[PDB]
């Protein structure tokens, strides 16, 4: 039990799939000239 | 310890560089007035020419295998 | 981190085997997760930053308890955390990018002081 919980706190081989992150900062678009379901979720006034 | 004795002898530079370039005996005999042993010349030539003297899983293993696997008057000693 | 740090300081320079083995198992488990920005998620990013802090504590404490011994495996692991920047770059608006680079460069500085100590 002690070992299995430590594996849960510290999953060594379980987590890392490929280690291939792009590492670029994602940019959010705030423009209100295009109508989309995702934009309507974040933009309220219409 | 040995170099001053080499500088003592005078023809050493000529014969050695000629040994370096493997010059034919005919050119040697043209301007050198002392006999040079041919079988020595071939032997030194032979000694001179002696020349017996997946991509992401490997990074995790090699970073462990290369950085965790602890390996336990100028240089002039080339 | 708090418990092991008190554990390491308690057995400071006295040397032992059971504590060393336990710390060896802990560092072995927590080493692969170290500095792994796989899914760039701040909940994940804050958690793994604590992982970086935690793995800095384990290596320091492991060095604490085995002090002045010249241990092999302890040296073997701290050599690992010493080398390879890892992080976002390599493999595993101007002031803003300056601050964005400032955070990563400061993270590497903190990761180095622990392994150096």
């Amino acid at each position: 039990g002690i070992n299995k919980v430590l594996d849960h706190l510290a999953p060594s081989e379980l987590i890392k799939p490929v280690k291939s992150c792009h590492n670029k900062p994602s940019v959010l678009v705030l423009d209100d000239r295009i109508v989309d379901a995702a934009t309507k979720d974040l933009y309220v006034n219409g | 310890f040995v170099k001053p004795y080499f500088q003592e002898r005078k023809h050493l530079v000529n014969v050695l560089l000629y040994a370096m370039l493997d010059l034919p005996e005919e050119e040697l005999k043209e301007k050198i007035n002392f006999n040079v042993d041919m079988k020595a010349l071939l032997s030194l030539v032979d000694t001179l020419h002696d020349s017996d003297i997946i991509r992401h899983a490997m990074l995790y293993e090699h970073i462990l295998n290369y950085y965790i696997a602890w390996v336990p008057k100028s240089s002039y000693i080339k | 981190a708090g418990r092991i740090l008190a554990m390491g300081i308690r057995f400071a320079s006295t040397g032992n085997l059971k504590i060393r083995n336990i710390l060896l198992s802990l560092v072995d488990k927590f080493l692969p997760l170290y500095q792994y920005p796989g899914k760039q998620n701040l909940d994940f990013r804050l958690t793994i930053s604590v992982i970086n802090v935690l793995t800095n504590v384990i290596v320091v404490s492991l060095s604490m308890v085995m002090c002045a011994s010249g241990d092999l495996e302890v040296l073997r692991r701290v050599k690992y955390l010493h080398e390879v920047a890892s992080g976002p770059y390599s493999d595993l608006s101007d002031p803003t990018a300056y601050l964005e680079d400032k955070k990563d460069i400061d993270d590497h500085y903190g990761k180095f002081i622990s392994t150096n100590l």
